[PDB]
């Protein structure tokens, strides 16, 4: 079914972007880390976003394995 | 009902709130003449700009959603009106282009105005000329969209009818048309010698 | 209550079944008068409580 | 050479072909083969015997429409057609009556099967009544039981309890299946009811009030398990009807599979049949000679190919075909083509939906290529999302030819059609993004900043920066966040708009330059298009030129007040020869040449063309609608061109509330919690992303850019009214789409 | 840097565009330098525009969420 | 003080308020009408439904210029602006709430039957665009004189 290729691009999507913000939260970006409002942890937040990247780089697997098997 | 309730309401309040004054010897505290002295100027100017601009293009949407709805209807059978019907949408259209371009002319005047200056008789005249022109120029031009709109619906419907009967109409919309030109010649001369705020 | 008790009762003289659905539907419509009875005997009594003049 | 005509339409020639009466048939199939000629109806005109070939159409078509019902049937029973010189003229025959053979065979073999199942729903229902559960039938004859539609169900327990003055006992139970109706040829849904009743006046009223809603009833034995004899017989009924359907059905089916394997092929010569007649139609017949008189309409440089072919096809033909070509001069109207690849077609399209050029004027779709997208990429200035567009437009072009040669439907036809445009459009959305240096609400820190903040400040404090230099390209990243970024960045996008929109509505005027040029109207470049290039020039190009101006002067360090430029425009019209703020040396006397030149250009574009006329009628009133409209349109359309920066401002302020909603909430989180809260809320975050600002946002701006086409850029230079070039050609036309014509 | 930045990018610009012309293929001639002349116009007019609108600021960024460290 | 009054921003912060609001529901009004003709429309003919769906565009513009006016007023507004600067904003945001109300309902009446009669007519259809246009020039009206008024709010103010 077409559930499993949309979940498949959302979840690339989520690898490429949630990898990128992680990478600059790591970096302590300006854009993501320069105001107060934004969270003060820095490369803790790093780390959970890099966490929420693996998740969706295991729903890409997953899903990818699922729509080319069916 | 319910609206005629609250304006019954509030003349009600009004009478009893200006006998209560008159009675205890205070009428005079319902002062007109000092809130047109105390309020803004600019109140004054900018509501006559705005509702100048706005009330025009109220008037000319008006219109057009009328003339519009009337030429579609008209035109499942008729599709030819439609080239030669645009012309009433034009005349609903100009109607909000004289709205803007007073609000263009009175907002060249919106200047500042000095503390000490503020309630002058120029810029207390200058408040109430752009407030009134620009009411009569939206007024007026409100007044002359619909009136072209519903000209430019029997247009439409009767050149759907026959051909040769759209001019007559047509002459009609003219008519009509000329209600907002003469606003917007009375707007212009109301605010004629209304300085700028100084 | 007016207007559930209209329905019911036209309702119930057609289906015996279905007076004590009616009777349910006016208790919750009951209630609702009894919520601002509640809030008026609190208001009320804190009326007097802890007042100065 | 071979003509590009994609600047300007090619140049066509109207041909006359002397077809000889006994190689008709031969030389419109040639023709449908070139491809390259559209030929005027000679026949046009309503007369008696008005085409010759009425009988040959209509046999075609009745033939047509026998192929139409097979593949009705096909589809009906799931069945794929085999995809995989002209016919004799037998072979025409062959099919017509292999046609109706076919059609008789097929309908009586569809009828029968028809019968059977018909009877075959009435048992299933029959059995499913005597299948259900004795409680079904728990509350002489006692209770009526039946079949009657969903629909139906409701309006027959609402009439049953009405009747019946309450003391309804009514049980309905659903049917999983659809069963198919003949009367109304629909597939409903059915529900087997049971009401109970004592009195035999009751009884013979519920069912004729059952009846009246077309309800199926049916007499059950019993109340009791005795009804499994009636269930046991209806099997029985069941098993051999089933046995007489499969006899039918693998019959019809083989039927079916023999008609499928070769009903294109058939569709496909039937259909150029058909069409070669409308052609000879077209064509008058000069009994006298026995020739075909048929008017075309060929482009110039296909000429030759017209010939070489025609020749071929006469050499083939014998020698009895003298002088078939013979150009002749016309004022008919030629049809207006543009040679189109796979590239410029859409662009193409678009720009045709408004209208078909006049022949030989400069194609809109050509510029449109570039502009469109580009004013879509203005308001869609976002890299993320031009990206996401970009992404979806390249999975459409990598794989075009994987996609040519697919059923699509309506959306992904839309797409496949648009896949350039929608490439362009992203591509330049991610160029305008990066301008905008806006990537999902958030900035690129490409190259240092402009901008110094200062040395030292305090937690919460207000900060000013300074300007250090520069931004390369793009707008500076230090404006992002701070809280006057949208004040600088209106400022730089309605500025941005008016100067786009300017260059856009000169650019289209100079074509109306180059138009008059080609139709050598050195009255039109006179009095037409001169005083307009002087009253928009001097009118909103000085207003352009001075944005510019008042961009390259410091004004901070010259220590002059930097002049508003609205006030200056206004001014320059209430009030001539008075400057509030000077912008440049000897401003009065400039404003006041280039407001009494604008003044001056409305009585020269209004009297010097029809005081041409009439001193070397309707051209006046004409020439003063034509003023009036291009006097109107010359400030309307720079007024227009804001939504440009409308639309950039809404679709930046839709993804920072997108991405401070939603995804940038999780980032404030940690632990298990944190990563979930995460993984949703970017779920969420895409999800909008796609449907509001890739979708809504990417609409809107994809209509704005094809209004400002359609009224800001084409009112300039396109005539329109052209006849569009629809040559007569063979093609593949699909069963699908002839059924869905129907 | 100035207005100058400008013209020499413009100067570049317009070499670009008229060796194009030149050199446009001679399949497709005018879709070539239709397309690419004014796409390379439009890209550099709005590069241009952003570039002027930065050149001589009458706002400065102001802001009270930067943290000093930045 | 007497330019700088408390109340200024009351007209600054509801003039914003009027000219997300007004347009708002013009755009809403426009919506409404236009995608209840599309959905009348497209019963019969879905062939004809993204080709319906431009009054519904038409109407969002005007949303769009009633938020480009809001966010103008909202960054000129201030708690010790003067009174000038207020009624500027309010004018602005009264002018363009206003033009966006009527043009949104100009558009949702004329969508609502262009895309009726371009279902009964297909020559229709270019007339409602041109209708649809002239009621959208409306609520840009509106807005060049909320333009206008925001560019002069900055002027001489002390």
């Amino acid at each position: 079914t077409g559930k499993a290729w949309c979940c498949t691009v959302l979840s690339a999507f989520g690898v490429v972007i949630l990898s990128v913000i992680a990478h600059l939260f790591n970096t302590n970006h300006e854009s993501f880390v320069g105001s107060i409002n934004d969270p003060e942890d820095g490369p803790a937040v790093a780390h959970t976003v890099y966490l929420a990247a693996l998740v969706y780089l295991v729903f890409f697997v997953f899903c990818g394995f699922q729509v080319y098997l069916a | 009902s319910f609206s005629h309730f609250l304006y019954y309401l509030v003349l009600i309040v009004v009478i009893v709130y200006g006998l209560y004054k008159l009675f205890t010897g205070h009428g005079s505290d319902i002062n007109f003449g000092k809130f047109l002295l105390r309020t803004s100027p600019y109140m004054w100017a900018n509501l006559g700009i705005a509702l100048c601009v706005g009330l025009s293009v109220v008037g000319a949407a008006w219109g057009i959603f009328i003339t519009g709805s009337s030429m579609i209807g008209a035109g499942v059978r008729a599709p030819r009106i439609t080239t030669k019907n645009l012309i009433s949408i034009i005349f609903c259209e100009v109607v909000a282009i004289y709205g803007l371009i007073i609000a263009i002319v009175f907002s060249s005047k919106l200047t500042v105005a000095t503390a000490e200056n503020m309630y002058s008789k120029s810029n207390l005249y200058t408040g109430y000329s752009l407030f009134w022109a620009g009411i009569t120029v939206g007024a007026s031009n409100l007044i002359c969209g619909i009136a072209v709109g519903i000209t430019g619906a029997t247009a439409a419907i009767s050149d759907a009818a026959d051909s040769a009967l759209f001019v007559k109409i047509l002459v009609i919309e003219i008519f009509g048309s000329i209600l907002g030109l003469l606003g917007l010649i009375v707007g212009l001369l109301m605010a004629g010698k209304a300085s700028e705020f100084q | 209550i007016g207007i559930v008790g209209d329905a019911g009762v036209r309702g119930s003289s057609q289906q015996p079944r279905l007076f004590v659905g009616m009777i349910l539907i006016l208790i919750f419509a009951e209630v609702l008068g009894l919520y601002g009875l509640i809030v008026a005997l609190l208001l009320n009594s804190r009326a007097t409580q802890d007042v100065v003049c | 050479e071979k003509e590009e005509a994609i600047f300007r339409s090619a140049e066509m020639a109207l041909v006359q072909f002397y077809i000889p009466q006994e190689i008709s048939r031969d030389s419109a199939y040639t023709l449908g083969q070139l491809g390259l000629v559209q030929f005027r109806d000679l026949n046009s005109k309503v007369r008696a015997f008005q085409r010759t070939f009425v009988n040959e159409i209509r046999r075609l078509d009745n033939v047509e429409r026998q192929y139409r019902y097979f593949y009705s049937l096909l589809k009906k029973h799931d069945i794929k057609l085999y995809e995989g010189v002209p016919p004799s003229g037998s072979v025409i025959d062959d099919y017509v009556r292999n046609a109706s053979y076919l059609e008789e065979r097929l309908i009586q073999m569809e009828d029968a099967t028809d019968q059977i199942e018909v009877q075959k729903n009435d048992l299933e229902q029959y059995r499913f009544i005597l299948q259900s559960g004795d409680e079904f039938f728990l509350k002489s004859v006692n209770y009526v039981t039946g079949v009657i539609a969903r629909d139906k169900v409701a309006t027959l327990e609402q009439i049953l309890w009405r009747v019946l003055r309450g003391n309804l006992f009514f049980k309905t139970v659903e049917i999983e299946q659809p069963v198919y109706d003949v009367k109304t040829r629909e597939y409903k849904h059915k529900n087997a009811f049971i009401v109970f009743s004592h009195g035999d006046l009751i009884i013979k009223r519920i069912r004729k009030i059952a009846e009246s809603l077309d309800a199926n009833l049916y007499d059950v034995d019993s109340s009791n398990e005795g009804r499994s004899q009636q269930l046991a017989k209806v099997n029985k009924n069941l098993s051999d009807l089933y046995t007489v359907l499969k006899t039918t059905s693998t019959t019809l089916e083989s039927e079916l599979y023999a008609i499928a394997k070769e009903l294109d092929s058939w569709f496909q010569d039937v259909t150029r049949e058909k069409a070669i007649f409308e052609i000879l139609n077209k064509s008058n017949y000069d009994t006298n000679r026995k020739i075909l008189i048929a008017e075309g309409w060929i482009p110039r440089d296909e000429l030759a190919t017209l010939q070489a072919r025609l020749g071929e096809m006469i050499a083939r033909l014998g020698i009895d075909v003298p002088s078939i070509i013979q150009v002749l001069d016309t004022n008919h109207t030629p049809p207006t083509f543009h040679r189109t690849n796979k590239f410029t077609a859409g662009f193409q399209s678009i720009c045709d939906c408004y209208g078909i050029a006049q022949y030989r004027e400069i194609n809109a779709g050509l510029p449109t290529i570039v502009t469109f997208p580009f004013m879509f990429a203005i308001m869609f200035g976002d890299m993320g999302h031009g990206f996401l567009m970009t992404l979806a437009a390249l999975s459409l072009v990598l794989n075009e030819k994987k996609i040519n040669k697919m059923k699509r439907g309506e959306i992904f036809d839309m797409a496949f059609t648009g896949r350039y445009i929608i490439l362009l459009m992203g591509v330049f959305s991610m160029y305008t993004g990066f301008l905008y240096n806006d990537i999902f609400s958030k900035t690129m820190t490409i190259f240092k900043s402009g901008w110094k903040w200062p040395d030292h400040w305090k937690k919460g404090e207000s900060i000013t920066a300074t300007s250090v230099g520069t931004y390369p390209i793009g707008l500076d990243w230090a404006w992002h966040g701070t809280e006057n970024a949208l004040l600088f960045s209106n400022s730089y996008k309605m500025k941005l708009s008016i100067l786009m929109g300017f260059i856009h509505m000169t650019y289209s005027y100079f074509f109306s330059l180059a138009n008059h040029l080609y139709f050598n109207s050195m009255i039109d470049i006179i009095g037409n298009f001169i005083p307009g290039l002087l009253f928009m020039q001097g009118i909103f190009g000085y207003l352009s030129v001075c944005i510019v101006y008042k961009w390259a002067v410091d004004w901070v360090k010259d220590g002059k007040p930097a002049p508003g430029l609205l006030n200056m425009l206004i001014n320059m019209f209430l009030s001539p020869g008075t400057i509030d703020d000077e912008l440049y040396p000897h401003q009065a006397k400039v404003q006041v040449f280039l407001l009494l030149m604008a003044l001056v250009c409305i009585p020269w574009l209004l009297l010097v063309k029809p005081l041409h006329f009439k001193f070397t009628g309707d051209i006046m009133i004409h020439q003063v609608i034509h003023t009036i409209e291009f006097c109107l349109n010359c400030v309307s359309h720079t007024a227009s061109y804001l939504r440009l920066w409308a639309l950039s401002l809404a679709h930046a302020q839709l993804s920072s509330v997108l991405w401070t909603m939603t995804i940038q909430i999780a980032f404030g989180f940690r632990g298990f919690v944190g990563v979930f809260m995460t993984v949703a809320l970017f779920a969420m975050w895409f999800a909008l992303t796609c449907a509001v600002l890739v979708l809504m946002e990417g609409t809107s701006a994809m209509l704005h850019s094809l209004r400002l086409h359609w009224v800001e850029s084409m009112s300039k230079f396109f005539v329109g009214e052209g006849l569009p070039y629809e040559p007569f050609a063979f093609e593949y036309k699909d069963m699908e789409v002839a059924v869905a014509s129907a | 840097s100035s207005f100058y930045t400008v013209v020499g990018v413009f100067i570049v610009v317009s070499a670009m565009s008229v060796l194009f012309w030149i050199m446009a293929p001679k399949n497709n001639q005018a879709v070539w330098r239709s397309t690419v002349i004014l796409t390379l116009a439009m890209m550099f007019l709005m590069w241009a525009i952003t570039f002027l609108c930065q050149l001589h600021p009458l706002v400065a960024p102001r802001r009270s969420d930067l943290r000093p460290e930045f | 003080t007497e330019l700088c009054p408390v109340y200024a921003p009351f007209f600054g912060a509801i003039g914003c308020a009027s000219a997300i609001i007004f347009t708002s529901l013009g755009a809403a009004y426009g919506t409404a009408k236009s995608g209840v003709g599309i959905c009348a429309t497209c019963v019969l003919r879905p062939d004809l439904l993204f080709k319906n769906i431009v009054p519904v565009i038409m109407a969002g513009i005007i949303a769009i210029y009633g938020l480009v006016v809001s966010v103008l007023v909202c960054y000129s507004l201030g708690q010790k602006q003067a009174l000038y600067t207020g009624f500027i904003q309010l004018g602005a945001g009264l002018s363009v709430g206003l033009s966006g109300l009527a043009a949104g309902f100009a558009i949702g009446i004329v969508g609502d039957a262009g895309v009726r009669g371009s279902s009964q007519q297909p020559r229709l259809f270019v007339g409602m665009i041109l209708i649809l246009i002239f009621a959208e020039v409306l609520g840009l009206y509106g807005l060049i004189v909320a333009l206008l008024l925001n560019s002069r709010a900055t002027q001489d103010v002390v």
